RNA sequence: ACCUCGAUGUCGACUCAUCUCAUCCUCGAGCUGAAGCAGGUUCGAAGGGUUCGGCUGUUCGCCGAUUAAAGAGAUACGUGAGUUGGGUUCAAACCGUCGUGAGACAGGUUGGUCCCUAUCUAUUGUGCCCGUAGGAAGAUUGAAGAGUGUUGCUUCUAGUACGAGAGGACCGAAGCGAGGACACCUCUUAUGCUCCAGUUGUAGCGCCAGCUGCACCGCUGGGUAGUAACGUGUCUAUUAGAUAAACGCUGAAAGCAUCUAAGUGUGAAACUAUCUCAAAGAUUAAUCUUCCCAUUUCGCAAGAAAGUAAGAGCCGUCAAAGACGAUGACGUUGAUAGGUUACAGGUGUAAGCAUAGUGAUAUGUUGAGCUGAGUAAUACUAAUUGCUCGAGGACU
RNA sequence: AGCGAAAUUCCUAGUCGGGUAAAUUCCGUCCCGCUUGAAUGGUGUAACCAUCUCUUGACUGUCUCGGCUAUAGACUCGGUG
RNA sequence: CAAGGAACUCUGCAAAUUAACCCCGUAAGUUAGCGAGAAGGGGUGCUUAUGUAAAAGUAAGCCGCAGUGAAGAACGAGGGG
């Protein structure tokens, strides 16, 4: 608090989630915590059981969730997304995805734990 | 074990008004008022708008206005409560479902009952 | 939840207006007042065309709370102002034009000289 | 809020007895033949029957 | 003695409206008919009491040594097995609801273990006064304040014993008193009571025959709503 | 001046206080120049209690207010590795003084920098290693404890007694308190940083729209799960035993009498128990009972391989628990968490659409949408498919 | 002279009044002022003040009275230490 | 942080009230330069139409609980010394 470190705080850990809920999106794979992961993947579900009205109404939300990518966009995840994922995914009861425990860190021997799912 | 808490609901529909006149919490109403000082239930009747309404049950609750005497009357009750007759009368509109305005505001400025 | 140095009108028409606890009379560390609660006030407002000086002491029971108090019945009464009234040593009250009908929580304490000064107790 | 002395060897083992030390999580491996510790990944990029991770 | 005793669960607090027109403070708990598991003598484990066998459950539910004794005594496996002394007069494995343990009206007292509240602070544990802000307190603006004990060798320089001191808050076995019954339904096997309970939902809680009031008996009917059409 | 000057925080304030009772008040009693009432005197008698606001560093002091009282002493004038620092105590400036003057002034005038990271011991809460003497399982128990153990008022009782007259009881009953304390969230607050709403502009989102940052989380207002009192309930009883003072009875000495000598009692907020909790490492290791358990064969006899099956641990899904420990739940034979669901719930009619206005919007679509946390279901995902310990009663 | 109980008056918790429910500080009065006292000038002076200090409007978690949200730790890991 | 409101103290330190514009207004003193943002107040958003080149601004409509819509702005008033 000495004019030092704030850490960690709400905003940041939402900034982060929608960042790497944007990332998977565009991978389907992440080597984040669990206690990230798992968190993230609650709104995931939201949204993948939510996504699939398939209206103009939902790309008008969906869009608060994104940002420009190395590798995608909002109009190139979005479309792909809404064009070939959902049906898929639209018949099982929630836990759509695993986040499965791997090994821990080097950096900081904390336990990586990796967030996925495959149809 | 099984804990449903629909057994809340399940007691509670000894004491329940069944018809519970909709209103809103800017909604000028009025109540018949049962009065029995030892005897003879009486009415005074205290009319005036809603101030707020919140509803989940026998503790659904609210509060209602008057403003007599430059004295204003601010009193809550509870809307599931005996011995308490309910008539809504004229619908007042706001929509803020919590406000705190006209118990400090002057005259000239009732709202449309709502169409 | 009344206590001393905190002041409020005079509700009823001796010839003050405003008035504040110097004490809490009775038991110790009561250290409250309530509706139907009489304890002695210094006025600090007064007019010449009533009966009072500004800097008299004398008992006043408070009959309205901005803070309200709740019915005996569950109807949680509240009032919009912190109201009080002067007695002289007994439930006659020293003022007699009654502002607002007076409260209800108080009538069994006495004070039915002033519940009969006014067309309503509220 | 200070110390005064210092300590005797034995002492000071002693606190770091009971400051004693506790063991890994523990499961077998034959997705890949490994034993890895419980509820994990293998060794081998396996979290059970399928290569949940690449090769390193 | 005569300890009328029952487990439930608070599974609800409200508030009604009685005889008197006045608000009664309500507290829903679930409580099915139990069932005493063993009766002892004054003379026969040298203290006349009974555990009651309570939460009954399916039987390769539990510790092979505790279903072995109750299959032992053949009775019904319930997970949980509580006594209480001073009464002895209910017959081994004795199936009963508590509208004959208990009247609708009367006082009993209900001990619920508490919040768990973690570790806590004297001025909530002990119930303490806070600092003031003005004139310089610094960092050190909430403290025990004067502690000292003893100075010179001829004080105390000590500590005291058994001091109070916070620790972790909560969450020990306590009972509020002369709370009134209110009303039964053994149909749901569920009980109201007055009070401001100790404890948690979920958690089974003890209720005892009052130690102040048991003789008072007294009922003021449940106004319902008055006015419907 | 003993004893520390190669160093003893000493005033007051605040807090925690606590402790002695030569007790203020709350319990009782005794006696009265104690009509009542109100007294006095004397004691038993520390269970508890005994205020606030102004004047000055300053308690003390005064005051103004009282209430059961605002008790007196004691602890380094307890109490700064507990806090300030108001002042007398920093250099600094000045004034009355004095010195001849620099200077000095329990003379004043203006202020002038409080170190700590706990080694132990104490002590709190509590985790573990081992014990409690076949293993595992519960249930206890109570050695030894702790607390609470305060009070006022309303009403009668009863203007009754008493007295005379006013005045005004003795006793008991019921209530209402205050406070003060354990608890709880239905209220009511306040919070409720991923519930919702309006929401400014600026930089964004090819444009309207529609949303984003950023500005307290921009502001504003609500508000669920929960948190927390200012909220509400409970609580302040009652009882027995020992009794103090005290009053006894019989009955002496001392033909009597005498509460003592023997004999028999009675009698206080104090005492023991009554209430609560917590307890057998209580090595004092206690107790009840439950399950399990005995596979050829070595030893100054235990198992050389079958090493629980009774259970426990580790891992995990976790929450009421939770600093962590740990407590608890259960791990697929699974509902543990989540997701899925439905609802609650409140934010309080969404966008989009068409109508109208010129539009600021209203319109109807619309109680609409939404919903961090509730509720309750769904094996849909992860709670691993595992490993470790864990049996033969040696001996009275 | 002047001013006077004063930045300087023992007495002194002088006096009176204001102030004050109620004010060992204050403001105005009264002056046997222990040695006040006219060039360290007297006695005032409009303004103004990181000047003192009185009262007093808002204002208030300063306070009662206690507490809630977010983090910084502290707490956990692992390192460095 | 509801509810008061300084009760705190040796004392309102802190802490908060205050702020921008347009416009209104300001006491006594005072030496005449002030005092004086003295004191103390109102309007403030947008759609329109008008204002002109620009606008202060006008009127109408609209909308909110409320429009320096968030950033950022003096807090008084009197006493004495």
């Amino acid at each position: 608090s000495y004019i030092n470190k704030p850490g960690k705080t709400s905003a940041w850990r939402v900034m982060t989630v929608r960042q790497q809920v944007s990332a998977v999106l565009a991978y389907g794979k992440i080597e984040t915590t669990l206690k990230k992961a798992k968190n993230t993947q609650k709104r995931l579900d939201k949204l993948i059981t939510l996504a699939k009205v398939d209206n103009f109404n939902n790309r008008r939300q969906v869009k608060k969730w994104l940002l420009n990518t190395n590798l995608f966009d909002v109009d190139q995840l979005m479309d792909h997304l809404f064009s070939k994922v959902a049906p898929k995914y639209e018949k099982t009861p929630g836990g759509y995805s695993r986040v499965l425990k791997l090994g821990p860190r080097r950096g900081d021997a904390t336990e990586m734990a990796i967030l996925q799912l495959t149809d | 074990k099984i804990n449903k808490q629909a057994l809340i609901d399940l007691v509670e529909q000894k004491q329940l008004k069944a018809y519970v006149p909709e209103f809103s919490a800017g909604d000028e109403v009025n109540v018949a008022i049962k009065l029995k000082e030892k005897e003879k239930v009486r009415i005074q009747n205290f009319t005036g708008t809603v101030l707020r309404r919140r509803g989940k049950g026998i503790s659904e609750t609210f509060i209602v206005r008057k403003t007599t005497d430059g004295i204003p009357i601010e009193k809550n009750f509870q809307i599931h409560n005996p011995n308490i007759s309910i008539e809504l009368k004229r619908r007042g509109k706001v929509r803020r479902a919590y406000i705190s305005y006209m118990r400090e505001r002057s005259g000239k400025a009732a709202k449309i009952k709502e169409r | 939840m009344v206590s001393f140095m905190t002041r409020l009108n005079v509700a009823d028409n001796t010839g003050a207006k405003q008035v504040g606890i110097i004490k809490v009379l009775g038991s110790t560390r009561k250290r409250y007042a309530f509706l139907g609660d009489v304890v002695v006030v210094s006025v600090k407002d007064a007019i010449p065309s009533g009966m009072v000086k500004k800097g008299q002491v004398l008992r006043a029971v408070i009959v309205r709370t901005k803070k309200g108090q709740q019915r005996k019945d569950g109807t949680h009464l509240k009032f919009d102002d912190n109201a009080c009234v002067l007695i002289k040593e007994d439930k006659s009250p020293r003022g007699t034009r009654i502002f607002g009908p007076v409260a209800r929580e108080l009538r069994e304490r006495g004070y039915n000289k002033i519940l009969s000064l006014a067309v309503e107790v509220v | 809020a200070v110390q005064q002395r210092r300590s005797s060897k034995h002492r000071r083992d002693k606190r770091r007895s009971h400051d004693a030390l506790t063991a890994q999580a523990l499961s077998v491996c034959q997705k890949c033949g490994k034993k890895k510790l419980f509820h994990r990944v293998c060794s081998c990029g396996m979290y059970g029957d399928l290569r949940v991770k690449k090769a390193y | 003695m005569e300890i009328r005793g029952i487990f439930g669960v608070k599974v609800g607090m409200s508030q009604v409206f009685t005889t008197n027109n006045e608000r009664l403070p309500i507290t829903v708990i679930y409580c099915e008919p139990n069932q005493v598991a063993g009766v002892k003598t004054e003379a026969k484990d040298k203290y006349s009491a009974t555990l009651l066998s309570f939460d009954t459950v399916e039987n390769k539910k539990l510790n092979k040594p505790q279903q072995g004794f109750f299959e032992k005594n053949n009775l019904k496996p319930t997970k949980h097995l509580q006594e209480i002394r001073n009464m002895t007069g209910f017959e081994m494995g004795q199936q009963i609801t508590p509208q004959n343990l208990f009247q609708v009206g009367e006082y009993v007292d209900v001990s619920a273990i508490s919040k768990g509240r973690g570790f806590t602070g004297a001025i909530k544990r002990w119930n303490f006064k806070i600092g003031p802000l003005g004139h310089g307190a610094g960092y050190p603006h909430r403290f025990q304040g004067s502690v000292q004990a003893g100075r010179g060798g001829a004080s105390a320089q000590r500590v005291f014993k058994g001091k109070k001191m916070s620790g972790h808050y909560g969450h020990e076995k306590v009972t509020v008193q002369n709370l009134r019954i209110v009303g039964f339904d053994e149909a749901n096997m569920l009980v109201l009571v007055s009070g401001a309970i100790a404890g948690p939902e979920g958690g089974v809680v003890l209720i005892r025959t009052a130690k102040k009031k048991p003789g008072v008996v007294k009922p003021i009917e449940l106004a319902v709503q008055t006015e419907k059409a």
